[PDB]
């Protein structure tokens, strides 16, 4: 009779209160995706990123009190990517020093897979945060006269340093040469297209670096605040 | 025979202001996506605007074109609450919308956890209830009226409708209804400025080379120069002829007045720009 | 050996074309089209923090679940519109869901290569885990119940496996495609059940004998659903190149297909209606479209979503149609 | 190896002509038209949903 609806009512109304605390915290959270080709390390950003601040593989951290939710899906024909399409931001690890290793190149790998990830149905939102990592490698491989890139990539002979190219403090003219060379190659791809929805952002990483969690913060920021600008036709 | 065109031209003032702000109202309850929190603000001013064309204009006109109030003293004060009351709860809502993207701009991580729905109706009744103390309370009680013999006339007689007001209540209402929202505004709309010229020169320094601050000046610029183009001139004469009387003839406070009215009927063009507004008129 | 292989398959196709003795269009040209059908919404559940990917019915037509990304697992009653459950989850990337034919437990899965089993109807009022089923290694895409104790998940490993729950084994595995398993679809006898692929093909396993009997092409894509006729000698499946097709067990070959030059976009769901006269399929173009089965002309749409439609169901008495999309809302329309 | 074994059982299996098949799913359908609330449309008296 009536009596047994007038309890169910009371049930709907605690799950629907327990809803309201739960819709601020996830909210108020921001979700990152861990992407790049294997033996670049990934797990070694991971791993000194959680340990600091606090299948599938996740990552709880706070950060000037707000919430940072970091995952790793760890294979060509990727389905289940369609699921990240609101995400804050991707980050992407390339290894920069493992351009003379071959599984053809691995750098050249890693830049088809990088081309394939931007120009995505559903990627059409999300900006890609860039990490260069193993910097200290290339830089051994450049300073010792071997293996030079000009053998492996014939556009290096054409190339020049940058005008607006800030050098690393005490950093030989060789070494420099090489990482801008680099990091260029990537951005082409990125400015090709987008039409101003999405950016890129690089950045020079190593093993022992302990910064990365302040770019990842400011990136971040940056990328919200740029959304908002958009959005309001202020930009 | 002029005044028979001028009355073809207000009366499409009157249907103007009533037709643009309908759209707006029934778009945002109807459809669930446009339901967000700048949206209640938008809600707020378009029904201030439409009650405006509704009520003010129409009696004003009337007034205008007869040559004479039928109504009576009563339904005059009336008429003149309703106005002031009108006029002052719609400019304080566009200060409400640049503190809001101030908020939302300047500080996007807290923006989310600051403003919720409760607050913002909390903002909404109190920008609400303080317009409507500065407008029928000062009126009904009789705390306006001037103490010039015109004035005592004008009140007795009852076929006339006129507004006469001392220099206390005048610059009062001036303060409270335009001079304190302008300077928020400026400094909001400054700051935001700010923001975006300094992402624009991060973004230029970042990759110059493989691709100046025109759209945010265009932006804002539309919204100021038409604010103050609007209801500038009439909070200038408002505070003149009171200060110093037998300066300014009544045809250009009547003229700076229902010029400052169209205020009302240009605000959806500019507030309602947003692709989704323009799919969900298509669809209407 | 290679060569032995191409031999064997050309003798197929032979003996398929030598059966054809006329198109289904041709047999069913005189029947009196349905007309135009019309339905309205019912009722809208609310209450979803995200995206839905899954949704069932229950047995007695009255209760279903749905699954959401934001790690919610909401059972609802579409007769009063009333919350009954709702069970967290510990991983928030789920992609499957099912109901079981008993009403007391409904499985999960995802992302996480495990699927879990709940105990709805348990003393003290509190349902937590009863069992976690680990082996795959992939992605969970579908599972269903047989009873109370058996289930058959399929995973994005390229293959299929029937489970015991009371132990948690693998009683037999099905394996043969050469790409990611999407989705699958048990008989009305529960016997026999089939599978679709992304390399543009289905199976007809056999669940007692744990061996393939036949297998279908014709598709140009991936395969994103499939679903049996209601007299379970035929089914439908539907890949995202915006095409249908019909086939057929018995006559082993491809019947009749739905498609249309002004749709392309990808399909996500398709099911059958009650008398199997209607074929209701999702689209990616924010709505779903009703077809004819045995004429292949559209008879209505469906367009109340603001978002891609991504499951479908329809009730066993044949009395409503329920439809999740990414908008966080689910519809009900009779 | 055992792929070229596995198209050996599928290659000898009994197939009947298509006319029979449209005929048993057109028969099926004709059969089974009269209880279906969504081809035909159920008194409003009797729908649990309005
Ligand atoms: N010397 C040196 N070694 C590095 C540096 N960065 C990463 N490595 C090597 O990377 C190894 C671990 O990273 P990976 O091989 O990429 O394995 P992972 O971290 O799990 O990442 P994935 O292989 O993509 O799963 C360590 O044992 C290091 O030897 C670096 O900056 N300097
Ligand atoms: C007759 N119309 C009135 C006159 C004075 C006045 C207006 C609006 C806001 C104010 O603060 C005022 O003091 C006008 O709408």
């Amino acid at each position: 009779q009536r009596n047994e609806e007038k309890a169910q009512r009371e049930a709907n109304k605690k799950i629907e209160k327990q809803l309201q605390k739960d819709k601020q915290v996830y909210r108020a959270t921001h979700r990152l995706l861990l992407l790049g080709a294997g033996e670049s390390g990934k797990s070694t950003i991971v791993k000194q990123m959680r340990i600091l601040h606090v299948g599938i593989f996740e990552t709880k951290f706070q950060v000037d009190k707000v919430n940072f939710h970091m995952f790793d899906v760890g294979d060509e024909r990727r389905k289940w990517i369609q699921c990240f399409n609101d995400v804050t931001a991707i980050i992407f690890v390339v290894a920069s020093s493992s351009y003379n290793m071959v599984i053809t190149n691995r750098l050249q790998e890693a830049l088809n897979l990088f081309k394939s990830i931007w120009n995505n149905r559903w990627l059409r939102t999300i900006s890609v945060i860039l990490f260069l990592n193993k910097q200290d490698l290339l830089a051994e491989k450049v300073l010792a006269g071997k293996s030079k890139i000009e053998d492996y990539f014939p556009e290096f002979a054409r190339y020049t340093t940058p005008e607006d190219a800030t050098p690393e403090p005490g950093e030989d003219p060789r070494v420099t040469r090489a990482k801008y060379f680099i990091r260029d190659e990537f951005l082409r791809i990125s400015t090709a297209s987008g039409d101003g929805r999405h950016y890129c952002y690089p950045h020079f990483t190593c093993a022992v670096d302990t910064e990365n969690i302040r770019r990842v913060f400011n990136d971040c920021r940056d990328i919200i605040q740029r959304m908002h600008l958009r959005q309001y036709e202020l930009l | 025979v002029w005044v028979v065109g001028m009355g073809i031209v207000m009366s499409l003032i009157v249907l103007a202001i009533v037709f643009g702000n309908v759209l707006v109202i029934t778009a945002i309850a109807k459809f669930e996506r446009l339901q967000t929190v700048t949206n209640y603000f938008i809600t707020s001013l378009a029904c201030a605007d439409l009650v405006m064309g509704l009520a003010v204009v129409p009696f004003g006109a009337a007034h205008i074109l007869t040559k004479t109030w039928t109504f009576g003293n009563f339904w005059c004060e009336f008429w003149t609450s309703i106005d002031v009351l009108c006029v002052t709860a719609s400019i304080e809502t566009l200060c409400v919308i640049a503190v809001d993207r101030y908020f939302a701009i300047t500080s996007p991580f807290k923006y989310q956890s600051l403003l919720t729905k409760n607050k913002a109706r909390v903002i909404i009744l109190m920008v609400w209830i303080v317009s409507g103390l500065t407008s029928f309370l000062p009126i009904q009680m009789h705390w306006y009226r001037a103490t010039h013999q015109e004035a005592i006339n004008c009140y007795a007689e009852e076929t006339c409708c006129d507004f006469f007001t001392n220099q206390a209540y005048a610059i009062a209402s001036s303060i409270v209804s335009f001079y304190v929202p302008l300077v928020i505004m400026v400094f909001v709309y400054s700051r935001v400025f700010q923001e975006a010229k300094r992402q624009l020169q991060k973004i230029d320094k970042s990759e110059g080379r493989f691709h100046k601050e025109h759209k945010a000046l265009k932006t804002l610029g539309i919204i100021m120069g038409t604010f103050t183009l609007c209801w500038l001139p009439f909070f200038i004469v408002n505070i003149v002829h009171v200060i110093q009387d037998n300066l300014i003839r009544k045809e250009v406070y009547i003229l700076l007045n229902w010029i400052g009215y169209v205020n009302s009927g240009f605000n959806p063009l500019i507030y309602c720009r947003s692709p989704d507004f323009r799919i969900a008129f298509q669809e209407l | 050996l290679r060569q032995e292989a191409e031999q064997l398959k050309n003798q197929i196709r032979d003996a398929r074309k030598a059966c054809a003795d006329a198109t289904l269009s041709q047999i069913t040209n005189n029947i009196d089209p349905v007309g135009r059908i019309q339905m309205r919404t019912r009722r809208t559940l609310r209450g979803h923090l995200a995206k839905i990917y899954a949704m069932h019915w229950g047995t007695d037509s009255r209760l279903l679940v749905s699954a959401s990304q934001d790690g919610k697992l909401i059972i609802w009653d579409s007769y009063t519109t009333n919350k009954v459950h709702a069970i967290p989850l510990r991983s928030s990337w789920v992609m499957t869901c099912a109901y079981a034919p008993s009403g007391n437990y409904v499985a999960c899965g995802g992302l996480d290569n495990i699927c879990s089993i709940y105990n709805l109807k348990t003393r003290e009022g509190n349902v937590r885990v009863s069992r976690e089923l680990a082996g795959h290694t992939g992605y969970l895409s579908c599972c269903r119940f047989l009873d109370d104790n058996q289930i058959v998940t399929s995973s994005g490993d390229t293959t299929c496996a029937l489970w015991d729950i009371e132990t948690g084994q693998q009683t037999t595995t099905f394996t043969g495609h050469t790409g990611d398993v999407m989705s699958l679809s048990l008989a009305p006898d529960t016997r026999l059940f089939v599978s679709g692929a992304c390399d543009a093909s289905a199976k007809l396993w056999d669940v007692r004998e744990g061996m393939c009997r036949q297998t279908f092409t014709g598709h140009e894509s991936d395969i994103n659903a499939i679903c049996f006729f209601p007299n379970g000698n035929a089914f439908a499946t539907g890949s995202d190149d915006a095409t249908c097709r019909l086939f057929d067990l018995r006559a082993d070959q491809e019947l009749m297909t739905y498609s249309h030059d002004n749709i392309i976009c990808g399909i996500t769901s398709v099911s059958f209606s009650k008398s199997g006269r209607l074929l209701l399929a999702g689209y990616d173009d924010f709505n779903c479209n009703v077809w004819d089965a045995l004429k292949a002309d559209r008879a209505g749409v469906l367009a109340g979503h603001d978002n891609r439609v991504s499951c479908l169901g329809v009730t066993d008495d044949g009395m409503a149609v329920a439809t999740g999309s990414w908008d966080s809302f689910l519809k009900i329309w009779n | 190896r055992k792929l070229v074994e596995q198209l050996k059982m599928e290659a000898n299996i009994d197939r009947i002509k298509v006319s029979k098949a449209a005929a048993d799913l057109m028969a099926y359908c004709e059969a089974h038209a009269k209880e279906d609330p969504l081809l035909t449309p159920v008194p409003a008296s009797e729908n649990p949903f309005r």
